[PDB]
């Protein structure tokens, strides 16, 4: 299935996902589409900071649902 | 040395502001502008933290973090960066984005990048046919010669650097007028 990945600055990403992927390989794959590593995505939904260890389907993420995207990286 | 080159030195850790000053060459940023691009992100987040209800476990865990772009050690983040580079028509990617790499560019002819090598943020951009490293923890602007350049950015692959390019047009300034031809 498709769901969107939107960032603070701009860019929404456009992924196709699985119910059961968990957070870590959503992360995993916004690293292989754009290049931004795991460690530097926080991923919200619905109000809440998402978890690497559960899946989408636990979250209540469907097709055309919104994630919201912020990065993680400072200097300095 | 190389003093038609604008190149602020390092006061202690305001280092995005020397690397956007540096990139756009002069002092375009002052530490209230970024304070406030900062809040303005984090007010951004704590909205989408909303979404949830004000009330609920998760909202409240979250207003007790820290700011993911203004720390208490004032260091600001890739997302401010960003946004204040959004001022002046300018976009910001990681250099290893996959889209970007497949256009084919060589390096040695895009004009600006941002890097970060263990939290530290340093420009490096192009006057005329030359690649300048102005970095605000260096006496001086620094040649970075054609053949380096692309090996340069290349630390990315280490844990230590995170590497960006920055495309749009950057602001006029004297020394891409005088480095020309
Ligand atoms: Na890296």
């Amino acid at each position: 299935m498709q769901i969107f990945v939107k960032t603070l600055t701009g860019k929404t990403i456009t992924l196709e996902v699985e119910p059961s992927d968990t957070i870590e390989n959503v992360k995993a794959k916004i690293q292989d589409k754009e290049g931004i590593p795991p460690d530097q995505q926080r991923l919200i939904f619905a109000g809440k900071q998402l978890e690497d260890g559960r899946t989408l389907s636990d979250y209540n993420i469907q097709k055309e649902s919104t994630l919201h995207l912020v990065l993680r990286l400072r200097g300095x | 040395g190389m003093d038609f080159i604008f190149h602020e030195k390092q006061e202690g850790f305001l280092c995005a502001q020397h690397c956007l000053n540096n990139l756009l060459q002069g002092e375009y940023f002052s530490p209230v502008e970024l304070a406030s691009i900062a809040h303005q992100l984090d007010e951004e987040e704590r909205m989408r933290m909303a979404e949830g209800g004000v009330t609920s476990e998760e909202y409240l865990a979250f207003l007790q973090q820290p700011s993911e772009n203004m720390d208490d050690t004032g260091f600001f983040s890739i997302q401010v960066i960003s946004n204040a580079l959004k001022f002046w028509g300018l976009e910001i990617i990681h250099f290893n984005n996959p889209e970007y790499q497949k256009l084919g560019i060589d390096p040695i002819n895009e004009r600006s990048f941002i890097c970060n090598y263990k939290q530290h943020w340093f420009t490096i951009r192009k006057f005329g046919k030359h690649w300048f490293n102005l970095n605000s923890l260096l006496a001086g602007p620094e040649l970075i010669s054609d053949t380096c350049l692309a090996n340069f950015l290349a630390r990315l692959q280490q844990q230590a650097y995170s590497v960006f390019v920055v495309k749009g047009d950057l602001p006029d300034c004297e020394a891409d007028q005088l480095l020309q031809i």
